[PDB]
């Protein structure tokens, strides 16, 4: 029933004022972040020297305590400054600058949403962040800067009080999501538009947030394929823009009338970095 | 789910 142009006109007519966004690894592959599950990149080769039975073991606690070096190889690669936000991130930044963003929920741990200038209060880094770390033994918290030197020197960071391994506050499988994730209880009932960008929706409880908006709220998916509860429980006002994520974003930006403003923003922000 | 889990 609804088209991408229909959704754009809802925004242009100010019929939608409170957009909630969900994003995943697909929005950051254009920045050059190798989606490590695939054997192409050089980060993959740095992990192939290790004990890794499969890619997701890098985010599992039993493997981590057996051998933390693969995870900290990834941590070293995602160090701030190695990668920059791309057009999809700045589309979300411009969405915030134009007063439309209720909240951005992200599964990514590359920190690029904050780098693009989205304020922390508008962001829920649902699978954690490298901005802080916790001793796995004594539970002391540390700023992420405190483990930087070790990580960049390929040393596993240890606690200065108890010598336990100090683990960045990335959410591993089996761990609770951060306290800010609780904002979903009020954000999703309050949204009048849901945007889902670049995620396969294969991890819970993040994926089921798609079902938490009201029945009248359009759900616009910009993604390679139809995934998650949007495939198994489709609703009448769902819109699927299937294809390259950046091309779907570029199409929406043009329909909204934002193209020149978005390019000006990207030019100035990339130069600041 | 209340913890991060594969769907
Ligand atoms: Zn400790």
């Amino acid at each position: 029933k609804l088209s991408l142009q229909d959704v754009a006109e809802l925004i242009r007519a100010r019929a939608c004022q409170r957009v909630v966004v969900m994003v995943g690894a697909g929005i950051s592959t254009p920045s050059g972040i190798p989606d490590f599950r695939s054997p192409g990149s050089g980060l993959y080769s740095n992990l192939q020297q290790y004990d890794l039975p499969y890619p997701e073991a890098i985010f599992e606690l039993p493997f981590f305590f057996h051998n933390p070096k693969p995870f900290f190889t990834l941590a070293k690669e995602l160090y701030p400054g190695n990668y920059k936000p791309n057009v999809t991130h700045y589309f979300l930044r411009l969405l915030h600058d134009k007063g439309l963003l209720l909240r951005l929920y992200t599964q990514n741990i590359d920190g690029l949403e904050r780098v693009s200038g989205i304020p922390a209060s508008k962001l829920v880094e649902a699978h954690g962040t490298f901005a802080s770390a916790t001793c796995t033994v004594c539970q002391r918290p540390f700023p992420g800067e405190d483990i930087r030197a070790d990580v960049m020197a390929d040393r596993v960071p240890r606690c200065p009080v108890c010598t336990g391994v100090v683990k960045p506050d990335i959410v591993f499988f089996g761990e609770p999501l951060p306290q800010r994730f609780l904002l979903h209880v009020v954000d999703f009932p309050m949204a009048d538009l849901l945007l889902i960008l670049g995620t396969s929706l294969e991890v819970e409880p993040f994926a089921s947030l798609t079902e938490a908006v009201r029945s009248s709220v359009p759900r616009l998916l910009i993604n390679r394929d139809l995934v998650g509860p949007l495939a198994w429980h489709p609703r009448s006002r769902d819109v699927a823009q299937l294809g390259d994520v950046v091309h779907g974003v570029e199409s929406l930006v043009e329909l909204l009338g934002w193209t020149e403003e978005m390019r000006d923003l990207v030019q100035r922000e990339t130069g600041k970095l | 789910a209340r913890t991060k889990q594969t769907a």
